[PDB]
């Protein structure tokens, strides 16, 4: 199947396995055609069903299923198999050190194709953070939604994590730095940068 | 063997007090509360030291941290002891409170604010009654410190803090100090370059109390003259020789004479001959409203190669050269 | 080639600056050191590339703890090091290089970042990042640095750089991260209710 | 001959005296607000077409509730549109707060007042003899002001009636199955909520009226009173008749399709049997005794009628000496 072999692809380890049942539904595909080329041939591809067009209609039903996927893993069934991902660590660990290794979520800054790749979001800490994988640095953003995560723990509020136990405390000679002190390290850094005079 | 010598002032101050007073290996250290303290900003670096503009955040004053880098555990004992020793006496640095980091261990030291001015700034404001005025100043902590036993052995511009808004002044930095105790041979890597008195760089360690003297000579020279620094040696050797080029050898070869000094072969191809110059040669149009007759007495009074020949802080004080302050 | 730029070289060991030789000789630059590292002679000697001490003794494999004490040695004189002006200017310079990777958060938009320690005592912590920018700790991405003892790099480095060139401050991030949900942002009356959830659980 | 043809007793020409606009609903231009006065809570619940969120007006710190839309029937969502703006401020109708969309998906949300429902749902507390009769006579009141302006609700259920029981506030809510009523019209029979189902819904008469909202009233007074809940417990749309039969009886029921000359669909003929209209007294125990008194049994048989047309309209359910206490009170406070 086109499905379980895209899923299985070196950079594709996000995604999960869109249920057949989802798609063959065309209730949950409105719209969509509006929103790729070659809708009709593209969505062909994905339930398996001339070297010009052949290599195009591959990249349209990738599109396609990507747009797709970011409405499934909005709904209960969607959110229940990403959750089973989340709970083996497949979208990485977070880099903060106070967060303890805290397991990610995958999310868009944008909901429109070409406009961002995709982000990590971390339950503890609720930041977003760049995937220190260089395999997914493409993948579309738009493919994972602006809400995804959000939406999780709205269904599952049992799974938020505990603000973190600790806290990073800057100690110079064991001396804290006064915030009295950023304040002007701030400036010397404005007041520095400042136009070179251009000779005539 | 090279000429014992001993000072010519406070001779006995230290064998005749208790033994908790200069015995300071023994002294033990009360220690601070760290947390009251955050740092704002770096102000200063030296050899020992790093220096911080600080906030205690509970009463929200400005303060000063003197956190000291690895050194013996003699060296710290020293400056701690030495400066509560000489706690609230005239013109010395006033030690506020000791803290220590409790994982580091690393030592620092914590002053009330100085709001000392810039060393540049007062040296193109200063003029020939602010000299005298604030010679006087660090003559009365020079005096106080030695009446209590205890040679600074590291005067310099640097180490002088002035508040030349407020008119008061400070000698800080005792880490070089030492208590006096007759006859007894101390270290020579003590000063700084140009500012090492000539019984230093030909090293002869039973010095006392004058050693400050030839430092605060320099240091007029180098304020009456606008020169700084005065005596500027590339290294130790050099040093001497650049002296030599002023005091002359003829005093310099009579002073090794007079204690059996033993001379490092090294000075002899680069010593020489030289005449004893007038102080009228370092004097033109831009120094001149600051260099006096009495001036030019006073200091040739201090820079002496004889250390037992220069004049003791007290008598310092007397010169006409400061009658014109004593009054006020 | 020297020890030093040998051990400078090793693979894992990018985050590390090459220690002038006549910081190491001066012997006020060790004060205290030699009570911290087992074997404080022999393994100080092997970083200054002078002959070894003698045959017939590694019984415990003697070589193996002296090249461990050199290294553990080493790390220590490199924390003293870099808060110096000399080793700031050293690492500022790997740092415009961007030998010290760069910030994961997106907000900061790979900000440079500086080696740290979370702990100044051997053992305890391994070697974390720190971004000026966002001004919090993070792991390196490589598992090559994830061996590399944090007292070697020190507590308190970047804080020190900073003040010794506050020049080099970035400003403060000009965005942060606004979590959407169908286009409605999301209160934080919501966070408290999301958390109790988990806990009452 | 074909069914015969019916009438609402009251408000029957209303919406022909009405300007176009009123009851033009797929004319309606929908009035867009501003999203970011909003920001989501917790999730409430889901549905096919909508997702649910409690949500937070920050421009007034007051609760409210998003409903987001996927844009399916173009229509129904505009009759429910205007429907809540005719209806706005009406007594005890929900007030429709503010529509609004996402600027990017376009997927747009309905923002409702927030209504602190209060389930007796296990405190496993309840209400009162004065309770019933207090709630009854507020939905009444909006039931007799939505058929007023001309507009059937047509899904009167426990549920859709929203009580708040520590502030005695009651709202109506979920009019996406209100419509207008136009006399002579046929209309979907499909509405509803099986236990709630007037007969006619249920015998296939699709001309009824205002009257069908009456039936469902009496349903869920029922179930209050008698502490059955459903009343009537249909296991589908066949047995619900059934189950009414068992009550009502047979005899009303036959005398009911041959006044309309409705046809019944054969299947009826072999489930429903011939049964006696039973007296009320038969569901009385221990346990809902203190809730029934013959002005609530008076009250209840005025409205459980076969025939549409002999059930009490909204207002004259409103005069019944069942809530004369009620009625007082209501004049005390002003
Ligand atoms: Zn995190
Ligand atoms: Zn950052």
């Amino acid at each position: 199947s086109w499905i379980s072999w895209f899923c299985g692809l070196r950079g594709n380890e996000f995604f999960c396995e869109v249920d057949e049942d989802y798609i063959q539904d065309k209730f949950n595909l409105t719209g969509l055609n509006e929103q790729v080329p070659h809708y009709r041939q593209a969505l062909d591809m994905i339930l398996d069903l001339n070297p010009n067009q052949s290599d195009l209609i591959e990249q349209a039903a990738e599109m396609l299923y990507g747009l797709i996927h970011a409405r499934y893993i909005l709904t209960n069934r969607g959110i229940a198999q990403m959750l089973e991902k989340y709970q083996q660590g497949d979208f990485g660990y977070c880099p903060r050190v106070y967060c303890e290794n805290q397991p990610m979520l995958p999310i868009g800054l944008s909901d429109i194709p070409g406009e961002a790749m995709v982000k990590l979001y971390c339950p503890k800490c609720m930041d977003v953070y760049t995937p220190k994988s260089s395999r997914h640095h493409h993948t579309d953003g738009a493919y994972f939604g602006t809400g995804f995560p959000h939406m999780l723990f709205m269904v599952h509020p049992e799974y938020r994590p505990k603000r973190p136990a600790n806290q990073f405390v800057p100690r110079l000679y064991g001396f804290k730095i006064h915030p009295m002190a950023y304040q002007l390290q701030l400036q010397a850094a404005s007041n520095f940068k400042s136009p070179v005079k251009t000779i005539r | 063997g090279p000429v014992p010598s001993r000072a010519r002032v406070y001779t006995d101050v230290n064998t005749h007090r208790p033994r908790e007073y200069w015995d300071y290996e023994s002294h033990v250290v009360e220690w601070g509360n760290q947390d009251d303290y955050q740092l704002v900003r770096k102000l200063g670096r030296g050899k020992y030291s790093e220096v911080f503009e600080a906030i205690n955040i509970t009463n929200n004053e400005k303060v000063v941290v003197k956190i000291l880098k690895p050194v013996k555990k003699k060296k710290i004992k020293r400056e701690i002891k030495i400066l509560e020793n000489l706690r609230g006496g005239p013109n010395i640095i006033t030690l506020a409170d000791i803290v220590k980091d409790p994982v580091s261990r690393t030592p620092a030291l914590v002053f009330e604010h100085v709001n000392n001015t810039d060393f540049k700034q007062l040296r193109q404001t200063l003029t020939d009654y602010d000299i005298r005025f604030y010679m006087y100043e660090i003559l009365k902590a020079l005096d106080y410190c030695h009446s209590m036993g205890i040679m600074h052995r590291d005067v310099k511009p640097h180490n002088v803090m002035i508040d030349h808004e407020h008119r008061k002044l400070r000698l800080i930095d005792w880490g070089l100090a030492e208590f006096y105790h007759p006859g007894q041979e101390y270290n020579v890597r003590v000063a700084s370059r140009y500012f090492k008195g000539p019984e230093l760089l030909v090293d002869y360690q039973m010095y006392d109390y004058s050693l400050d003297m030839w430092s605060l000579g320099c240091m007029l020279a180098s304020m009456i003259f606008r020169k700084e620094p005065f005596f500027h040696g590339h290294d130790n050797y050099d040093q001497l020789v650049r002296i030599a080029k002023v005091l002359g050898t003829e005093d310099l070869y009579d002073y090794i004479d007079k204690y059996n000094i033993e001379l490092d072969p090294r000075f002899n191809d680069i010593l020489g001959r030289h005449s004893r110059k007038r102080w009228e040669r370092f004097v033109h149009s831009e120094n001149q409203h600051l260099v006096s007759p009495e001036a030019l007495d006073f200091l040739d009074k201090l820079l002496r190669y004889d250390h037992q020949s220069r004049l003791t802080a007290r008598e310092a004080m007397e010169h006409p050269y400061f009658y014109t302050v004593v009054k006020d």
